[PDB]
């Protein structure tokens, strides 16, 4: 039940896999913008 | 910097879905420029089957189904028995204008 | 119901002008604007022009500045003029809607067909 797409240098950028992160959204939190 | 293809050629068995890619001049085609299909009847008769580059027309069958399969723009549809004989074009949003894909015939069975 | 009308009578000489119409029901030009395709004997469908919802034409820029397109917002016509005409012109003319308020961008109807023919 699994099925393997065979990825080369010769492979086309179509055909080749481009790698994909997604990101999910308190502990992480955006920089304070400081000014003078 | 114009051109813009179909492969004409579409037979699918009913039961087992195809993909017909067509392809511009600009390689990978994006959103940014939109997509449209539309099916042209024997009789002189247009529908719009795809817009958007993802999005289904109103009133066409949810069985239609296109998406920016590969890295051009596609079509697929499941496979019928007697409503898919009919020619399918492709349409890309150049900034200026709209150009119209070459046709594919679809013969199923 | 949502529909398309064209009518003209479409048969044409060489190098003489007709004008073709087109004539819409079931939504207004503010909400929309109209796309005008062209089917020669055989051949694949082109892009001939659009007419902006709100004022404002465009035309094929291969096409010749050499004709114009007219429209009317209270009584919904739709008006095309080709002023000289060359045999490669004979063809069937097509009118549509383009919503490209609605999220359904791209062109939403289209007209029921006049053959042009050359002699």
């Amino acid at each position: 039940p699994l099925q393997s797409y065979g990825f080369q240098p010769t492979n086309g950028v179509g055909y080749q896999p481009y790698r994909v992160v997604v990101l999910s959204f308190a502990t992480v939190c955006g920089p304070k913008k400081s000014t003078n | 910097q114009a051109v813009v293809t179909q492969e004409s050629a579409l037979t699918t068995s009913p039961g087992e879905t195809v993909t017909l890619t067509c392809r511009s001049s600009t390689g990978a085609v994006t959103t940014s420029n939109y997509a449209n299909w539309v099916q042209e009847k024997p009789d002189h008769l247009f529908t719009g089957l795809i817009g958007g580059t993802n999005n289904r027309a109103p009133g066409v069958p949810a069985r239609f189904s296109g998406s920016l399969i590969g890295d051009k723009a596609a079509l697929t549809i499941t496979g019928a028995q007697t409503e898919d004989e009919a020619i399918y074009f492709c349409a890309l949003w150049y900034n200026n204008h709209w150009v119209f894909g070459g046709g594919t015939k679809l013969t199923v069975l | 119901q949502v529909q398309l009308k064209q009518s003209g009578p479409g048969l044409v000489a060489p190098s003489q002008s007709l004008s073709i119409t087109c004539t819409v029901s079931g939504f207004s030009l503010i909400n929309y604007a109209i796309s005008w395709v062209r089917q020669p004997p055989g051949k694949g469908l082109e892009w001939l022009g659009v007419i902006w919802t709100g004022g404002g034409t465009n035309y094929n820029s291969a096409l010749k500045s050499r004709l114009s397109i007219s429209k009317d917002n209270s009584k919904s016509q739709v008006f095309l003029k080709m002023n000289s005409l060359q045999t490669d012109d004979t063809a069937r003319y097509y009118c549509a809607r383009k919503d490209y308020y609605g999220r359904y961008y791209g062109m939403d109807y289209w007209g029921q067909g006049t053959s042009v023919t050359v002699s």
